[PDB]
């Protein structure tokens, strides 16, 4: 199952993922592909930030959905 | 106005994003902040008060403490950590401690202004922005995120 992830600079990432995968799970897959550390990722969909505990189906994320990736900005 | 022509995507709780590309010097004048570890706050102090002193940042850090007291528990960015409100304040309030988006969010609610963080290139080009609060950019406090580690101040020309 391919999902879409849109970053702050408007850059999209395609990701193979299974509905049972946790949010920690998906963040870990983002680190693999794009070198973004999980602790620095904010995963936002439908108007709410996802939480590590829940799976993809607990926010009803399915098939061609596009989640937002917001970097935790510190400096 | 160009800056006000930019459309913003709300993504959570009055937090908006946008991904243009332009040169900061065209629309903004840059007021540089020292490499303190307090530059985030200094940046606020430069835009929020008439006269900015080197010790003003502590007034915005004072506000943060007051703001965290009542907003931390409902902040989206904070939620995605597992850090308690108390665990957070005994580190954020320590000297030379970095800040950014979390504190931008909290403060925008507290001082009732809207705060924007403009992510910039080594080519001094903006590529992304986060707005905290429903304001237009002109009447908003504009900050520039320079490395991936520094904040300076911006005034519209």
């Amino acid at each position: 199952m391919q999902i879409f992830v849109k970053t702050l600079t408007g850059k999209t990432i395609t990701l193979e993922v299974e509905p049972s995968d946790t949010i920690e799970n998906v963040k870990a897959k983002i680190q693999d592909k794009e070198g973004i550390p999980p602790d620095q990722q904010r995963l936002i969909f439908a108007g709410k930030q996802l939480e590590d505990g829940r799976t993809l189906s607990d926010y009803n994320i399915q098939k061609e959905s596009t989640l937002h990736l917001v970097l935790r900005l510190r400096g | 106005d160009f800056l006000d022509s930019l459309i913003w995507e709300r993504v959570v709780d009055e937090q908006y994003i946008t991904n243009p590309t332009f040169c900061v010097s065209d629309y903004f004048e840059v007021i540089r902040q020292p490499g303190d570890g307090n530059c985030f706050y200094h940046s606020i102090a430069e835009l929020f008060f008439d006269v900015k002193t080197p010790s003003s940042f502590r007034k915005v850090k004072e506000h943060l403490q007051l703001a965290a007291e009542v907003y931390y528990d409902t902040e989206p960015e904070a939620v995605g950590t597992g850090i308690s409100k108390d665990e957070y304040i005994k580190v954020a309030m320590k000297d030379n401690e970095w800040g950014g988006s979390l504190e931008a969010s909290m403060l925008s609610k507290h001082l009732q202004t809207t705060i924007i963080l403009w992510v910039v290139n080594s080519t001094e080009q903006v590529t992304a922005a986060i707005k905290f609060g429903p304001g237009r950019v002109s009447t908003a406090l504009n900050l520039m995120h320079v490395g991936r580690t520094h904040f300076d101040a911006l005034r519209i020309i």
